[PDB]
């Protein structure tokens, strides 16, 4: 049982990602990294108007079977 | 204009109370959102002065924080020459609207009294502050004595 | 088959259609326009000559990673010699291009070294902590000054700092002294004359007279609805206080998610009942723990607080015209003009820079926009279009259409050209809209040909660039010669973060 996400740039293309539930926010960025190169610290995902903190999984966020996600880019600040 | 409101009922709860830490209150009549006063610390190597902050919070406060600079000049690892702090309770990261100023003055005093060599904005000192820190304590204390406002009564 | 230890992707390395090995130096994170500031302003620098440890997290230097390249380069070599029994003589030509990574990769490592100590006495590279945040090598200021596609913008804001970190910028106006240069350390101290004070004392004079930013948006709109089934005397109290704000939600979460739908359907599953760390919207929370409503309180502002508590920002965004109108309804502070002083910089810094990398002009805007009276009209236009509710960026077009010759413009822009300027101040500046500082932005086009390049989510230049500056030509380079030119001859200057092996 592993699903199909969808997750959209403001924009620009929609892409697709394989996953399951367990998977961590932070693995989602990384699989992103995966397919576009995008560094983990530079993503920020909302998910129906709700932002997803890294350590949190999907199952928390209530997100399965083809959920279309919010990528916005990140400043990085010390 | 929230936030303004917001931050009447705030000062009202310190006009009616107050912290022992931070003194002279002193706001924009006019809006509220920028605020003045003094924080006196109470260890070493800050006995022996005191220093003015300036507290921002934005027009969005309090879903964004407020940010806090150091207009006293101060020798410490956690904060900028030009007096910026990074502070825990203010990291967007953890921000929540619920906390007060109140708290965020009692965070500032905990970080003054005791530095974090981890994230430090001058790391400089920061290491001096880890090893040698016999002459680091002298440093601040003189810089504090010299750079530093005199303290209340 | 056999396990193969080269990795398709390693830091900074890139690797084009005809097996060539480019080591990529990067200036800043980030793709387009640069998203490091503050403590962070030189990390990708710092890093990749050093290495870093920064929330306990290790990050090998440029050298160490490419030492590591080559072992598995060596490995790979290894288990292919040690396979000739069944040998075709060759490996499909494999061998030959694993071969070539090999010198290739031995040559880049050796220049690390060279510069470390024999030409690093100028000790550009050498600067890290040394001037609190260290400034870029010399190498770095004269790539980006040379650059054809990558470009420094310098704006005004109230509350400016002293030292910028980009000393060539395409765009610069004119600004007040830092409150850290003054005896002092108070305040700024303002100039009164310019780009970026006309702006600010025309949106909010010393009258203090607002300056009313008229536009229904979507949310202005749900509120009405909403508001249209109550009546002006209604509030929430009684024993019935807690039921009647759960309807109040409930009507309201459904007319928002109604009308947002209408455009992205990513939002059907849009609730207001929680916050965003899970806790539940109530009489309790909105009025003890955050004081911003009560029993008093009109309906109204017991649904911008709801939303504001419950509603990520980028909601609101997605489904706007231009960040021009971020939702507010009035300019009411010096503090709200010094933002929109700055969006209108940064705007026309955007339509510099699209004119700039189109090869329209050289010249800088801001120095035209500092002149008066143009300095004083575009404030006026400005502060009148947000009072019709009209768009702006094209009253900003419109300006400098009316001064194209001036501006260096062979002839003015295209509403075509207009919108790319428009894509792209959206895009760029609701990135940075957050940012601690306005001072200054490095924004970059890595679909343009020129010295600026794009990989991994870092804006950087060639390493042999920056190499052979800095050693000032001494040293030359064997068969790295024209690995430089090769890059940008490639038909884009924007670059896959993998390599391709098999």
């Amino acid at each position: 049982g592993s699903m199909q996400i969808f997750v959209k740039t403001l924009t620009g293309k929609t892409i697709t990602l394989e996953v399951e539930p367990s998977d961590t926010i932070e693995n989602v960025k990384a699989k992103i990294q995966d397919k576009e190169g995008i560094p983990p610290d530079q993503q920020r995902l909302i998910f129906a108007g709700k932002q997803l903190e890294d350590g949190r999984t999907l199952s928390d966020y209530n997100i399965q079977k083809e959920s279309t996600l919010h990528l916005v880019l990140r400043l990085r600040g010390g | 204009m929230a936030a303004s409101r917001r931050l009447m009922k705030e000062l009202e709860e310190i006009r009616k109370c107050g912290m022992k830490n931070f003194r002279n209150i002193q706001v924009d009549e006019a809006n509220l959102l920028t605020w003045q006063g003094l924080i006196v610390p109470d260890n070493p190597p800050y006995d022996k002065g005191a220093f003015r902050i300036e507290i921002n919070f934005p027009a969005e406060y309090p879903f964004k924080p407020p940010k806090i600079t150091f207009k006293t000049k101060i020798y410490h690892p956690n904060i900028d020459e030009k007096g910026q702090v990074k502070l825990p309770v203010i990291s967007a990261e953890n921000w929540k609207p619920a906390t007060k100023t109140d708290q965020v003055i009692q965070s500032l005093i905990a970080l003054v009294n005791d530095p974090q060599p981890e994230h430090p904005l001058r790391a400089d000192l920061a290491e001096e502050y880890s090893k040698d820190r016999k002459k680091f304590c002298k440093n601040a204390e003189e810089f504090t004595k010299k750079y530093g406002e005199k303290r209340p009564v | 088959v056999i396990k193969f230890k080269e990795p398709e992707r390693c830091d900074y390395l890139y690797v084009d259609e005809n097996n060539k090995v480019h080591i990529l130096l990067p200036i800043v994170g980030g793709d387009e326009i640069g998203l490091d500031n503050t403590a962070q302003t030189a990390v990708e620098l710092i890093t990749f000559f050093y290495g870093s440890a920064h929330s306990g997290v290790t990050k090998y230097s440029a050298e160490h990673q490419l030492s590591e390249y080559k072992r598995q380069l060596e490995e790979d070599i290894k288990a292919i010699n040690s396979q000739k029994k069944i040998s075709p003589h060759a490996y499909d030509d494999l061998l030959k291009e694993k071969i070539e990574r090999l010198q290739q990769i031995e040559k880049y490592i050796e220049l690390i070294q060279v510069l470390k100590k024999q030409y690093d006495e100028q000790n550009d590279i050498r600067q890290l902590r040394t001037g609190g945040i260290p400034q870029l090598p010399s190498g770095v200021k004269e790539i980006i000054k040379s650059s054809e596609n990558a470009f420094a913008v310098r704006l005004s804001p109230y509350d400016n700092d002293k030292f910028t970190r980009f000393d060539d910028p395409l765009f610069n106006v004119k600004r007040n002294i830092s409150k850290y240069d003054t005896p002092s350390r108070q305040a700024p101290i303002p100039i009164y004359e310019g780009l970026g004070y006309r702006l600010r004392s025309t949106l909010f004079p010393e009258d203090k007279t607002p300056t009313p930013i008229n536009k229904k948006s979507l949310r202005d709109k749900v509120k009405s609805t909403v508001l249209s089934h109550y009546k002006d005397e209604d509030r929430i109290d009684g024993e019935k206080k807690d039921e009647k704000l759960n309807e109040l939600i409930t009507n309201l979460q459904n007319e928002l998610v109604k009308e947002l739908v209408k455009s992205d359907p990513q939002y059907s599953k849009l609730s207001l009942s929680k916050d965003p760390r899970g806790k539940e919207i109530n009489y309790d929370y909105l009025v003890n723990s955050l004081m911003l409503v009560d029993n008093d309180s009109e309906i109204g502002d017991w649904i911008d607080t709801i939303l504001d508590a419950t509603v990520d920002s980028t909601v609101w965004v997605a489904q706007a015209s231009s960040p021009f109108y971020d939702g507010a309804k009035e300019i009411s502070s010096d503090r709200d003009a010094d933002k929109i002083s700055i969006r209108v910089q940064y705007l026309l810094a955007e339509a510099n820079i699209y004119c700039k990398t189109n090869k329209l002009s050289d010249a800088n805007f801001g120095e035209f926009f500092d002149k008066e009276p143009h300095a004083t009209e575009i404030a006026k236009r400005v502060k009148e279009g947000f009072t019709q509710g009209a768009d702006i960026e094209p009253i900003i077009y419109d300006y400098i259409n009316s001064n194209h010759a001036e501006l260096g413009l062979k002839s003015p822009l295209t509403g075509k050209q207009q919108q790319e300027i428009t894509d792209k101040f959206t895009k760029h500046y609701n990135t940075i809209k957050e940012s601690p500082h306005f001072d200054e932005f490095f924004v970059a086009d890595p679909d343009k040909k020129g010295n600026i390049f794009s990989h991994q989510g870092r804006i950087s230049c060639h390493f042999l660039d920056f190499f052979t500056r800095q050693t000032k030509g001494k040293h030359p380079l064997g068969d790295l010669a024209s690995h430089q030119e090769a890059l940008q001859e490639g038909t884009s200057n924007r670059l896959h973060h993998k390599n391709e092996v098999v």
